[PDB]
RNA sequence: GUUUUCGUUGUUUUUU
């Protein structure tokens, strides 16, 4: 469902203040755990 | 993954409501609650109940 | 006295109650309680 | 200690003051030795002994304190920060007290750190006014205290802590002229203030301290309340009569001019209002990225959104995202197991704010600035005493330099403590720098000595920072002040700043102009 | 100091 609409329908004379919010695409990034300091490193299954 | 999208495309709804009326400079980058699609995965796949 | 030793880059050393996980040089967080020197005593059978 | 629990005290310096004077009645009725008495009416004349030591503003001020004593009931008496408020009070008491028209006890309520101060006045001004502060001395022998209080007792002395220790034989009887040396303990109503104060019983009511309004006008009403009975209405009225309206505003300027107008009409005569240079510079440093990372980690995650539906408190989410500005490493788990016992617990440069901290104050380090390091937490003056030492062993260790020489000062001390260290700084050219977390210090300690000043976090109370500032900036200072606020970009002190200048143009478009 | 202090819901897999 790639459509969110939302409207002001009133004045702003009269108006409908449309903010619309399109979708589009996604990102992968690969495993990276972020340690809880700050010292952010790429995630190993065996850490 | 359908279920928990489709209880996360409608909290930008039930927030774009609170601020529309104030029409606020909106972060949105706060109304994304991104843990959405953590939590069913994680009790689904730690409890065993795929669901809520 | 208690002595530690790092995952893999064979960092030996020794943490007290006043630092946080982390091997000192490596910096690496998954170490490892190094063994004991003293003799342990076996049956042979 | 000087006092007059014991009468043997009162008796001591009730004959010198004879003698001294000297060179029917209770003597000091008589004018003054040399001078006759400035009769003001019938039913006021001041003694010749402090009415020409006085001087235009303290006159006209004891003046319309006798002006609200005729007029009855009291108002609040605030002006700059010590503009002779105690004299002028003094001297008032000291006038009803001369003319006979005191006929009831009067009571003062001061802070603990000057207790002793308020007893010394009325030993050296007037030593015909005896004085019992609320203490082991001035359960029973709290009840012979009370025998001839009020008949030979004048002027009982309380700490604002104390009333509730021995209110059991206070708020019953009848009392006159009441003096209150406190108008940052009131503020809103609701509170053991309102429980322990607006039940006595007396129209005079008067209030010492020229910082009433800090926070909100509810704190005007609570403090209006005091004074006067209402002439302005119950909680419920004062809020719907202009609250909303002062806050939200054309459509509200007008009207609400007039109801604001009203309202300064209403209550101006019930408070009194009288007022080197200054550099402010203000550097917007930003997040670094581990504390990036630290910042998104904690703004996504249960705990906020658990704090903002209701079952904790906004305290507590703002307290810890300022934790992590200050320097990653105050939201650790382990704070206390790593404080003082772990040297890279500190360190420097991950808090933002280390260089533009390092920098500056080794612009004055070798430039010989006295200058002041300005907290808010016990637990921040940890990690920058631990990177002071550390700044100290690198000077040490190399030559051409000389060592920073700080100090710590809060509630952990003891309140003997205070003035000496307040003196170290100023009196001796070593010692160049030293913390003060602005909430302990300010009480009024004098810190001449500083020229420059840092503050690290902002605070929450608009009125904090300007006593901090005032550690530099005392009246008449020797040298020039600058002010160096510390401020990360993109964060929570951004909201914090714009608020402190929205409460200042609060307090200064209501004091003011009520256009803006 | 004789004496002396752990538990449950739910979930899965199990055992002739
Ligand atoms: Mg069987
Ligand atoms: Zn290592």
């Amino acid at each position: 469902e790639p459509r969110l609409i939302l409207d002001q329908p009133a004045q702003h004379d009269n108006i409908n203040k449309r903010y619309e919010i399109r979708f589009g695409k996604i990102y992968l990034s690969r495993p990276t755990m972020t340690e809880a300091d700050g010292t952010t490193h790429a995630m190993f299954p065996q850490e | 993954f359908r279920i928990l999208f489709r209880k996360l495309t409608r909290e930008i709804y039930r927030y774009m409501q609170r601020c529309i009326e104030t029409d606020r400079d909106f972060n949105l980058n706060l109304a994304v609650k991104s843990t959405t699609i953590t939590s069913g995965l994680k009790y689904s796949l730690a409890t065993g109940n795929w669901g809520e | 006295g208690v002595k530690y030793t790092c995952g893999a880059c064979a960092h030996n050393f020794s943490l007290n109650k006043s630092d946080p996980v982390r091997c000192k040089e490596c910096g690496h967080r998954v170490i490892y309680k190094a063994r004991t020197k003293r003799m342990i005593q076996f049956d042979a059978r | 200690n000087i006092d007059d629990g014991d009468d043997a005290f009162y008796n001591a310096r009730l004959n010198a003051w004879v003698t001294k004077r000297s060179q029917d009645e209770e003597e000091w009725f008589k004018p003054h030795p040399t001078k006759q008495d400035a009769i003001l009416d019938d039913d006021y004349r001041l003694p010749g002994d402090v009415y020409p030591a006085l001087f235009d503003y303290q006159k006209t001020c004891v003046q319309w304190l006798w002006e609200l004593y005729l007029q009855k009931v009291g108002g609040i008496l605030g002006d700059e920060m010590g503009l002779g408020k105690t004299v002028q009070i003094i001297s008032f008491i000291a006038g009803l007290h001369y003319t006979k028209k005191l006929n009831k006890p009067v009571i003062v309520v001061c802070p603990a750190t000057v207790l002793r101060q308020w007893c010394n006045e009325f030993h050296r001004w007037w030593p015909p006014l005896r004085v019992v502060i609320l203490h082991a001395i001035g359960e029973s022998r709290v009840k012979e205290l009370i025998d001839s209080v009020f008949t030979r007792g004048h002027v009982i002395i309380t700490t604002y802590v104390g009333l509730r220790i021995y209110s059991k034989h206070l708020l019953k009887r009848d009392w006159g002229y009441a003096i209150l040396d406190e108008g940052h303990k009131i503020r809103n109503p609701n509170s053991d203030i309102s429980l322990t104060c607006k039940q006595l019983r007396t129209p005079n009511r008067v209030i010492l301290s020229g910082t009433p309004i800090q926070n909100n006008l509810t704190e005007l009403w609570s403090l209006f309340d005091f004074i006067f009975p209402g002439r302005l209405g119950t909680l419920p009225v004062f809020q719907n009569q202009f609250a909303i309206p002062i806050n939200v505003g054309n459509l509200q300027v007008q009207v609400g001019y007039k109801c604001a107008v009203t309202l300064k009409d209403l209550i101006s005569p019930y408070l009194l209002r009288r007022v080197p240079k200054k550099s402010e510079m203000v550097l917007f440093c930003k997040l670094t990225a581990p504390q990036h990372a630290l910042y998104e980690k904690f703004l996504r995650s249960d705990e906020l959104s658990r704090i903002l539906q209701g079952k904790r408190q906004v305290l507590y989410g703002i307290d810890i995202l300022r934790k992590i500005c200050n320097h990653p490493d105050l939201v650790d788990v382990h704070a206390k197991r790593r404080s003082k016992k772990d040297p890279t617990y500190g360190s420097a440069s991950k808090s933002g704010k280390m260089q533009v901290v390092k920098k500056l104050l080794e612009l004055w380090k070798s430039q010989g600035h006295k200058t002041l390091l300005f907290t808010q937490t016990r637990q921040m003056l940890d990690i920058l005493e631990s990177f002071l030492e550390r700044l100290n062993a690198k000077g040490a260790e190399e030559e051409d330099f000389v060592p920073f020489k700080f100090l710590r000062m809060d509630g952990t001390t003891s309140i003997g403590v205070r003035q000496s260290l307040v003196d170290v700084f100023n009196n001796d050219p070593s010692y160049n720098v030293f913390l003060l977390t602005t909430r302990v210090g300010g009480l009024g300690v004098n810190l001449t000595g500083a020229n420059r000043v840092i503050i690290y976090d902002p605070d929450w109370n608009p009125s904090t920072d300007v006593q901090a500032r005032e550690r530099a900036w005392r009246l008449g200072q020797k040298k020039d002040v600058t002010i160096y606020r510390l401020m990360i970009a993109g964060s929570i002190e951004e909201k914090i700043y714009h608020r402190q200048i929205f409460k200042q143009f609060l307090t200064n478009k209501i004091l003011k102009d009520p256009k803006q």
